Formats: structure tokens, C-alpha cells, sequence
RNA sequence: GGUUUCUCUUCAGAUCGCAUAAAUCUUUCGCCUUUUACUAAAGAUUUCCGUGGAGAGGAACAACCCCAAUUUUUUGAGGCCUUGCUUUGGCAAGGCUA
């Protein structure tokens, strides 16, 4: 079991898709996306494995010219999709599994 | 008309005689609408005020200090001392 | 103070000296030369005020 | 690489019923450090900076006058608001007694704000709100005054719903009528509660009772000029609520005159408010000018100190519902109660939570 | 201007009124007006001879109203 | 002597609109996130270079365990942009590095189309509040029918004044405008001291221009950074006044000439 | 409001005392005070026309019924006047 | 009793002057036969283009009608008898009033 991070992204109306793509690369599962009442902004709420949370903020801001911005908190653990005990699994030692 | 006459005796020593007849010697640091008087380190003297008396000058005296009285009883006001620069 | 001269004063002096070849001057030769040390100032001061294409 | 006043500070410490211990919390960038800075300049006319983000908290204790003049000693724990640094908040949250949650008028509630109301209710503190950064509705977002009302109402209702979500007991609902919320603009020198604004209304105009007035402003009360008597819904005039017409629209016109018509109409409008301003001080730029006018009209800070004083535990009342949680026994025989006395006497049970390294 | 008495928390409480002439009475303060005049039921005046004789509800004249001290913990 | 201007707000609004072509339509600073002076100072210090930024000569010039290739988990490759966002977490030997970070509140200023509609006006661009919740609430609302009344002196604090004018929408637009135009008064600068094109080459993604001009962008940024980095305070002052010293002598006179005339004079004298 | 009334209101909470129009003294802690001088005091000491001293729980008196008022050594510190 | 202007004297920028040039020295670097002229990093120091502060003069123009019963300019707080007290003086207490 491994931890998860809760991410809340403020964004202009257009760049929503942008953040979507980022979260895909990093095993995201964006949950909610909603207008801000009385603002020209949308708020996104998503999960992200704390493993893949490294540089996610700066990656997000770079891809969108600073317009988007995320904070992150630990939320809950979860089952990592592997079988921890299998000898028939060998690991190519530097490329991603 | 000049609005200065009150401040002239303000910040200086003062002897106040109320409608009660006693003497309050204190610093006239200000006045108010009703003629209220908030003067500190005041001394309440009741017998007489000493004026170069060969007999004595300290009789029936107490230290009132910060005395804040309402101007309902403000009767007579004179200059009893100069201002100590503290 | 030192107030302004008329312009024709400058204009006449410079058109008179011409190119210092007439021996009638022959003494401003030395100052003319010695003033070379400051001509990179005259050039800088000149070029930093040029007239800016909305002006004639 | 304060002579006759620190004594007064000491006597204030000694009263222990003129002090208030409050934690200044909220989300990131929502106005805390500027609040504190403009405030210390109100009192004293006497890594982080490059970061533009505060990392570690800072405490300030200062002496503030209220809407009656009685000075108080205020313990203000300015925290960082980055969700990664929530650690610092917990520290303040122990050693203080109330919380002033700063919410943004343009954004509303976000991650750290709700998480901090959770952390504050689960530690049984007092909860007050400052809806800060209100100019972002007038100058930046450009909102009709009634929709400004709508947005403010929305923020208050949502924070109310959450504080009810994490706390069972309906002891407190927040609304400015109770004196729970200031309205603010840290940088434009404006902070006011319905109380303070109605008292300003009274002091400059006729003798109207400011308290009963303040009971009437927020929240769907209308007012009919002819009767001069506020009513629930019965204007068909298509008019605004008490709040709009009496508090917002005058504030819109103040700002619109300052930034739009500084050259022509401003001297007139400034006369109609009682502020006089030098020729030299009307040659300022629009942000310094705006702040100067708003300071000259709104007074210094009374809304905040008023709301807090009115709803602070005052550590003397203070301690008792706290040592339930802090103390490991709470109250058994000797020290729980002794602390609950909060007497400067005997036991001397202190709780140290921070260590600020000296530079050297 | 026109500030009334702080008798909200003091309303409905038994207090002794000492007013001019040495007039000492006891009575329940339940309400009054902004001129500091009182309306106290259960008035039993404490004359100099010491006898406290009950008079009931009257208008506690703030005009010469000297002081009122309650018998409860307000 | 021509220092110190002070101007009217219509003056400034027309001036703004006239210079609109030579101007940046950015409103805040989080556009330059890793593209400011401090990001460049750090990148230069670490000898790593962000995509569209300058490149500098390296500042100064065996086995370890942490890079044992059996003992890592590589899910995302660390890349230089992270290494410049967080200089200390992501870098061994970070020296002479400036720590840059900023999440400056995105400013939300709605440019209008026409001067017709009122200044304060709900814009279609803004998302409708439509705040909904439970049966919302009820108040400590001191119902009427007891009493209350306003002495017919007091009024909405100033109701003889309209909300807006033909000058407020403009006056607000002027509040978030580039540096000279968001002012009202200042000292006057020299003409060489005014770079017209800096706000142009400081931009981030030129997006489809020939490699020629992109290399020019990066070299202009490099020159900019080296200027900012090597800044020395004045540290010293002796103030000979060459021309006042000259004019005070008996050998120099003074005049007013046409520019072109003294131009021809200077060239003739050089020759 | 006057400077004395401001000092008096601000003295609320501190230790204060007053001398009434009838010649009696009452000291205590600062309970309440207003611009109308209607002074509420609590847990005070009271001294009558002969000098009888005793304790009072809480009391509220009209402004005109007070003659003088003695504050602690704190108020002396608006020094513009 | 102030601004503008001119001249004369004198003291500083510690993030500036919202701009940004050259030089010297020392050490690495690259050009490569030599030296100048260069490269491009670091450090220590200077010059030049501008600004500020202070002061002196000199100049131009501004300028010798209703009002009170909780706080004071209306307030009926009045008297005396007796008693006790204290060296008299005076203090306190009750009553009679009209
Ligand atoms: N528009 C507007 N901005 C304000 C106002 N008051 C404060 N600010 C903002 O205040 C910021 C200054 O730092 P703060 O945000 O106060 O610091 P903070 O709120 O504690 O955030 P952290 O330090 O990271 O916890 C500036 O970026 C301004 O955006 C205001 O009244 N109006
Ligand atoms: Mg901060
Ligand atoms: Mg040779």
C-alpha cells in the first residue's frame, strides 16, 4: 500500500485540458471540475500517487505559462496494482515498470 | 476669542477649589466640555492651603493622585505651581 | 550670468577659419590641434540629441 | 556580520482580562502578512522576502484601541498558509485561544481554508472570519454592487455549512450580525464590521443608535425611505437590500470617485465625507491616494479588534475548556484547576512549542 | 446622545435605591427609560426609623436618582 | 528644467491607447515563472539551461551510493526544470543559487469591448454565481413590528453621486497597465534610458519563428541577465562638471543653433 | 467626547475609585462606563459619611451623582493635549 | 511669510539610474607561431554618462436664533431645637417644619 495526494488546481477556462493531460501521464484520476462562482476560473480536484507527485506542480505551471497552480495534501493509502511476491517478475533496472 | 487662555493654565500647576470647598493641587493636563478635570499626582488638602506660614503648611492633606472630577462642581481655578518637566 | 551670443557670431568665426590654411590665423593652429582630445565628447553630445522623426 | 509604555504593557499583562490570544490563519496568499504589517505601522510609526511565501510563523503582541478606546493587548500568531507548512499552524493552534480565518473575496474557500476550519473546530477554539481582499470585487472583477452582495453571502454560507459539517453542536453560525466577520482590504486600509460601519454612520451624521442600526444591515432587510423604517420584503420599488444601499454602494462610489474622477469630482466628494487633504497629498498616485483616503475615512482597525474582543475567550475565561485536550489528566486534584485559575501564582505550568534560532 | 441605562442585564433584579433626602428603598428593577428614570415593582422604602414598608410599583425618578445596588449577582 | 510631470487621467488614457502597439498585454507576473532574473541566476549557477533561456559558461568547471541503479525507483525522469524550481532538494552542491518561487494571485481583470455599457457590469465572461446550498439559513434577524426608525437626516452616505461616469471604466483599466502608464506623475527620464523593445524579447514561447530569431531572443535575454547580475552600486562619487568648468572660462561662449548646423560644424572640425 | 470621559471609559477594567456628590467613596474594579458617566462597578469597597467601610457586589450610578474619581498610576502616560 | 529660475560652495546611493558602457590587476579558459587587438568565466578595483542631500547668493513671480430637573453662565439642598463630642472654637445624630 502506498499513499495518495489530493491536488486542487486553479485554472483559466481554456487550460483545463492541459492539466488533464498532465494528470494522465502520472496516473491521475481527476475527480471533479467546477466553475468558481463569480470568477473567470475553474477549480479541479484530483488524486495522484505521491510517487508521481514529484515535480507535478512545476510541470503543470510550465506547460500552461504559470496560469494554473496546484497544492497537494496526503489523503489516503491504496493498493499498488502489483503482486509484491512473484519471482517470475524481473525488473529492467532503469526503464519504468 | 483666542482659545488660548485655557491652555495657558493647561499643562501647568493648578489649585482647584470645587463646590465642596476643599483644595485639589495638581497638574492641569487638560479640560473638557463640562469643565471636567483629569489631573494626576493631585493632593487633597482640606484645612488650609499653606502660604508662607510661620506656624505650618501641612495639615489635613492626602495624596489623591490621578483625580478625574466632573465639571459639575468646578468653582475656582488658580495657579498653584509651575510645570515639572517630567 | 553669461547670456547667449547671437548665432551669426559662431557662423562667421567658423566660416572664416575655414580650413586652417590661410596664414592669417596660424596661431589657432595650436589650439585647433590640442582640442582633439575632447572631440569624442562633442560627438557623443551631438548624437545623443538627434531630432527624432516626428520633428523637422 | 517604550519608557512610560512598556510599564503600561506590563500592567496589561497583569490584568489578564484585557488580553486576547488569536491565530491568524487561512489559505495561501490570502492577506495575512500584509494585515500584520499595515497593523504594526498603525501602532508603530517607528529566504522569505525573496520567496514571497512565508514558511515559518511569526508572533506579534501589540496594544490596540477598540471602538470605545479601551486598550487591549493582542497576541497575534501570523502563520504560513502553504498547505505543506500546516505544521506551523498546529503550533499556534495550541498556544492560542481563537482563530481569525482570512478568506479571499475573489476565490472564496479552497483547500487550506476548509482544512484549517477543521483543525480549528477539532481543537475547540473560537472561530472568526475576515473576508479580505474586497477591492478585487470592485476594481478588478467589476461587479454590480448587488452581485458583490451575492458573492459575500455565498462565501459566508459555505464556510457556515462546513463548520457545521465538522462540528455537531449548532452553538454558533457565522454572520456579521453576531460580529463574526470583518470585511477587509489589507492594502487599502479598510476593515469594518457592521458594528463599526454603523458607528461611523452615527458619529458623522446625527445621533442614531449605532447598535440597533447594526442589527439591521446584513441579510435581506430592505428599507423604505418614506417610513424611515426597515422592513422585511415589502418594497416593490425593485430596490436593494439594506446592505447594498447602505454599505456597498457608498463604498463603490468612494472607490469609483478616487480612481476614475480624481481630477474633477474628488474634492467635492471628499468634502461631502469630511476628509480634508492637502494639495501635496492629492498629488499621490492612485493606489497610495486610495489607501490614504480610505484610512482617513474608515479609521484604523476597529472592525477587527471589535469582532475579536467580542468573541475571544480571554485566557482567564480561557483555560478551562482547553485543558481537557492539552493536559494529560485535565483536572484531577492539583494542577488542572491551578492552571484553570490562570493566576500569576505558584504552579508555573507553561507549554513551549517553538524554537526560533538566533541568527548568530 | 440619548444613551439609555445599561439595565438590560440588570433588568428583573432586586436592588436597593438610595436617592436624595437620604431616601432608601428596596425594589425590583425590571425596566426604565433613557433619562435614567426607573420603574421598579416591589418597592419597600427603608425609612430612617428602620421600618421597611412596601409600596409596590412606582416611577423611580432618575432626576434625583443617586444610586441603585442590586441584591443578585448580575 | 523639465522634471516632474503630472497629468490628467484622460491624458493618460489616450496616451495608453496610442502606445498600445508597442506594449505587452500581460497583466501579472506568473507568466515569468521560471523566466525571471532569479531563475536565470540559478540556471547559470548550476550550468543547466531551461528551454528558451540563455546559456552561460560554467561557473567553476568517482563512486556514490545514492545513484546505485538497482536501488532507485524511476517513475518520472527528473529534468532540469525541476532542478531549477527547487535548487536544494534536487541538487548536490547548490552554490550561488537564488531560490525562486512565486504563486502570485492570478489577477482577474476583464477588458471591456465598448465604452457603452456601464463600468460595473456583470460580464458574460465571469461564471454565474448561482450559489446554491440547503434551505440557506435564517438569521438572528431582529424583526420589525417592535420599533425602529431613521432620523430623517441620515441617508445613503452619498446618493447625490452616480456610480460611474465616462471616466471610471478607463480609470480602472489604467490601474493594471505597464509601468509608465499605470502612474500619474513621476520624474522625466532621459531618452536613451528608455528601452522600447525589452518587454518583447522577455517573452516565453515565440512559437514558430525561424531559428534565427529564436537564437536572437536567447542572446538578448543573456545580455539582460548579465546586466542585472553584475550590478555594482555607485560606491564612489567625484563630480567634475566638464561643461560648467568650460563655460566659466573666458574662452567659451554659448548659443542656440539648428541641430543640423552644429552637426556640420562638428564634422568640419573633426576633419 | 472629552479627554476626561475618554480616560474614564478607558479606565474600565483597571482598579479605580470615585467620590460621590453626597460625600461617600466607592472603589473597585472597572465594570462598565459610558459617555453619559453612568458608572457600573463590581466587588467595590464603600466608605460612608462617617467612614464605615464595607463591600459591595455590583452597582450602577448616574453620572451627575459622582463628584471626583481617582485612577491608578497608569493613565498619565493623548499626550498632545 | 512660498514656487520657478541662474549661479557658487558642500555631503551620499548599500539591492539602481525600472537604464546599463568601457578600463586596470590577478587566476583559469579558447583562439595560435610573436606582441597588441581578442574569447568568456570568477574575484578584486577604477573611469565615464546621469541622479540625490545640504547650504549661499542672486533673480522672476505669488503676498505686507432658540434653552435646560442626573454633571456647571435659573435650580425648591432651606432654617433652627436638642443631644453627644472634642480645651472654646467646631464635628456628628435625631426631630420640628411651611
Ligand atoms: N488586491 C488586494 N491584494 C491584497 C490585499 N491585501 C493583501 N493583498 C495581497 O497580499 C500579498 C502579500 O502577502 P500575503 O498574501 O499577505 O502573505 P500571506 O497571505 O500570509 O501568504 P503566505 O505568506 O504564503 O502564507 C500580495 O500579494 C497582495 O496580493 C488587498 O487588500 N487587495
Ligand atoms: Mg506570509
Ligand atoms: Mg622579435
Amino acid at each position: 500500500m502506498e499513499p495518495y495526494y489530493f491536488v486542487e488546481v486553479q485554472a483559466p477556462a481554456d487550460c483545463v485540458s492541459a492539466v488533464y493531460t498532465v494528470l494522465a501521464r502520472r496516473r491521475g484520476h481527476v475527480t471533479q471540475d467546477a466553475p468558481i462562482p463569480g470568477s473567470p476560473l475553474y477549480t479541479i480536484k484530483a488524486f495522484i500517487p505521491a510517487i508521481d507527485s514529484f515535480g507535478f506542480e512545476t510541470d503543470l505551471r510550465t506547460h500552461t505559462q504559470g496560469q494554473a497552480f496546484s497544492l497537494s495534501v496526503f489523503h489516503h493509502w491504496q493498493i499498488v496494482p502489483g503482486d509484491p511476491l512473484d519471482k517470475s517478475i524481473v525488473i529492467r533496472p532503469l526503464e519504468p515498470q | 476669542g483666542k482659545s488660548s487662555k485655557m491652555l495657558q493654565h493647561i499643562d501647568y500647576r493648578m489649585r482647584c477649589i470645587l463646590q465642596d470647598g476643599r483644595i485639589f493641587i495638581g497638574t492641569f493636563k487638560a479640560f473638557d466640555k463640562h469643565m471636567n478635570l483629569i489631573l494626576c499626582d493631585c493632593d487633597e488638602f482640606r484645612k488650609i492651603k499653606p502660604k508662607n506660614s510661620k506656624q505650618a503648611e501641612r495639615e489635613e492633606k492626602r495624596v489623591l493622585g490621578l483625580v478625574l472630577l466632573r465639571g459639575e462642581n468646578l468653582v475656582s481655578m488658580t495657579v498653584e505651581g509651575p510645570p515639572p518637566k517630567d | 550670468q553669461k547670456e547667449d551670443m547671437p548665432p551669426e557670431h559662431v557662423r562667421k568665426i567658423i566660416r572664416d577659419h575655414g580650413d586652417m590654411t590661410n596664414r592669417k590665423f596660424r596661431h589657432d593652429k595650436r589650439v585647433y590641434l590640442g582640442a582633439l582630445k575632447y572631440m569624442p565628447h562633442a560627438v557623443l553630445k551631438l548624437l545623443e540629441n538627434m531630432p527624432m522623426p516626428w520633428e523637422q | 556580520t517604550t519608557v512610560y509604555e512598556m510599564d503600561f504593557l506590563a500592567d496589561l499583562m497583569d490584568n489578564s482580562e484585557l488580553i486576547r490570544n488569536v491565530t491568524l490563519c487561512g489559505h495561501l496568499h490570502h492577506g495575512k502578512t500584509c494585515f500584520v504589517d499595515c497593523l504594526i505601522e498603525q501602532t508603530h510609526p517607528e529566504t522569505e522576502q525573496e520567496r514571497g511565501v512565508g514558511i515559518k510563523s511569526t508572533p506579534v503582541t501589540v496594544v490596540l484601541p477598540d471602538t470605545k478606546g479601551k486598550s487591549y493587548l493582542f497576541n497575534i500568531m501570523d502563520t504560513p498558509g502553504h498547505v505543506n507548512f500546516s505544521d506551523e499552524v498546529t503550533a499556534g493552534l495550541r498556544i492560542s485561544d481563537g482563530v481569525v480565518l482570512f478568506i479571499d473575496a475573489a476565490e472564496g474557500v479552497m483547500l487550506n481554508t476548509e482544512r484549517l476550519i477543521k483543525h480549528a473546530v477539532q481543537e475547540r477554539l473560537a472561530v472568526t472570519v475576515c473576508i479580505n481582499k474586497i477591492d478585487r470585487l470592485i476594481l478588478e472583477l467589476k461587479l454590480p454592487p448587488t452581485d458583490a452582495y451575492y458573492k459575500l453571502r455565498h462565501i459566508v454560507d459555505e464556510v457556515n455549512g462546513l463548520i457545521s459539517m465538522y462540528s455537531t453542536d449548532e452553538n454558533l453560525i457565522l454572520s456579521p450580525l453576531l460580529g463574526n466577520v470583518c470585511f477587509s482590504s489589507s492594502q487599502y486600509s479598510i476593515c469594518f464590521t457592521l458594528g463599526s460601519f454603523a458607528k461611523i454612520y452615527a458619529d458623522t451624521f446625527g445621533d442614531i443608535n449605532y447598535q440597533e442600526f447594526a442589527k439591521r444591515l446584513w441579510g435581506d432587510i430592505y428599507f423604505n425611505p418614506k417610513t424611515r423604517k426597515f422592513t422585511k420584503k415589502a418594497p416593490t420599488s425593485s430596490s436593494q437590500r439594506s446592505f447594498v444601499e447602505f454599505i456597498l454602494e457608498p463604498l463603490y462610489k468612494i472607490l469609483a470617485q478616487v480612481v476614475g474622477d480624481v481630477d474633477t469630482s474628488l474634492p467635492r466628494t471628499l468634502d461631502e465625507l469630511g476628509i480634508h487633504l492637502t494639495k501635496e497629498e492629492l498629488k499621490l498616485n492612485i493606489r497610495p491616494l486610495l489607501r490614504l483616503v480610505c484610512k482617513k475615512f474608515f479609521g484604523e482597525f476597529t472592525g477587527f479588534v471589535d469582532m475579536c474582543v467580542q468573541h475571544i475567550p480571554s485566557p482567564k475565561v480561557g483555560a478551562k475548556p482547553k485543558i481537557e485536550h492539552t493536559y494529560t489528566g485535565g483536572v484531577d486534584s492539583d494542577l488542572g484547576e491551578a492552571m484553570s485559575d490562570c493566576d500569576p501564582d505558584g504552579p508555573l505550568m507553561c507549554h513551549t512549542t517553538k524554537m526560533y534560532s538566533t541568527d548568530d | 446622545k440619548a444613551h439609555p441605562p445599561e439595565l438590560k442585564k440588570f433588568m428583573d433584579k432586586k436592588l436597593s435605591l438610595k436617592l436624595n433626602g437620604g431616601r432608601h428603598v428596596q425594589g425590583i428593577l425590571r425596566g426604565f427609560d433613557p433619562f435614567m428614570n426607573l420603574v421598579i415593582d416591589e418597592c419597600v422604602e427603608m425609612a430612617t426609623s428602620g421600618q421597611q414598608n412596601n409600596i409596590g410599583m412606582v416611577v423611580i425618578r432618575g432626576n434625583s436618582i443617586i444610586m441603585l445596588e442590586a441584591l443578585e449577582r448580575v | 528644467t523639465y522634471q516632474r510631470w503630472q497629468f490628467t487621467l484622460p491624458m493618460m488614457s489616450t496616451l495608453y491607447r496610442l502606445a498600445n502597439q508597442l506594449l505587452t498585454d500581460l497583466v501579472d507576473d506568473n507568466y515569468f515563472y521560471l523566466f525571471d532574473l532569479k531563475a536565470f541566476f540559478t540556471s547559470k549557477a548550476l550550468n543547466m539551461a531551461i528551454p528558451g533561456g540563455p546559456k552561460f559558461e560554467p561557473l567553476v568547471r568517482d563512486w556514490n551510493e545514492f545513484n546505485d541503479i538497482n536501488k532507485i525507483i524511476i517513475r518520472q525522469p527528473i529534468r532540469t526544470e525541476y532542478k531549477i524550481a527547487f535548487p536544494y532538494l534536487y541538487n548536490n552542491l547548490p552554490h550561488h543559487v537564488h531560490l525562486t518561487w512565486y504563486h502570485t494571485p492570478n489577477v482577474v481583470f476583464i477588458k471591456t469591448e465598448d465604452p457603452d455599457l456601464p463600468a460595473f457590469y456583470f460580464d458574460p465572461l465571469i461564471n454565474p454565481i448561482s450559489h446554491r446550498h440547503s434551505v440557506k439559513s435564517q438569521e438572528p434577524l431582529p424583526d420589525d413590528d417592535e420599533e425602529f426608525e431613521l432620523p430623517e437626516f441620515v441617508e445613503p452616505f452619498l446618493k447625490d453621486t452616480p456610480l460611474y461616469t465616462d471616466n471610471t471604466a478607463n480609470g480602472i483599466a489604467l490601474l493594471w497597465a505597464p509601468r509608465p502608464f499605470n502612474l500619474r506623475s513621476g520624474r522625466t527620464r532621459r531618452a536613451l534610458d528608455i528601452p522600447l523593445v525589452k518587454n518583447w524579447y522577455r517573452e516565453h514561447c515565440p512559437a514558430g519563428q525561424p531559428v534565427k530569431v529564436r537564437v536572437s531572443y536567447q542572446k538578448l535575454l543573456k545580455y539582460y541577465v548579465l546586466n542585472a547580475l553584475k550590478h555594482r552600486p555607485p560606491k564612489a562619487q567625484k563630480k567634475r562638471y566638464l561643461f560648467r568648468s568650460f563655460k566659466a572660462t573666458k574662452f567659451f561662449q554659448s548659443t542656440k543653433l539648428d541641430w543640423v548646423e552644429v552637426g556640420l560644424q562638428v564634422c568640419r572640425q573633426g576633419y | 467626547i472629552g479627554v476626561p470621559i475618554k480616560v474614564l471609559h478607558e479606565a474600565e477594567g483597571h482598579i479605580v475609585t470615585c467620590e460621590t456628590n453626597t460625600g461617600e467613596v466607592y472603589r473597585g474594579k472597572l465594570i462598565e462606563a459610558e459617555d453619559n458617566m453612568n458608572c457600573q462597578m463590581s466587588n467595590i469597597t464603600v466608605t460612608y459619611r462617617d467612614g464605615r467601610v464595607a463591600q459591595l457586589e455590583q452597582v450602577y450610578i448616574r453620572g451627575s451623582k459622582i463628584r471626583f474619581l481617582i485612577l491608578p498610576d497608569m493613565l498619565k502616560n493623548m499626550l498632545k493635549s
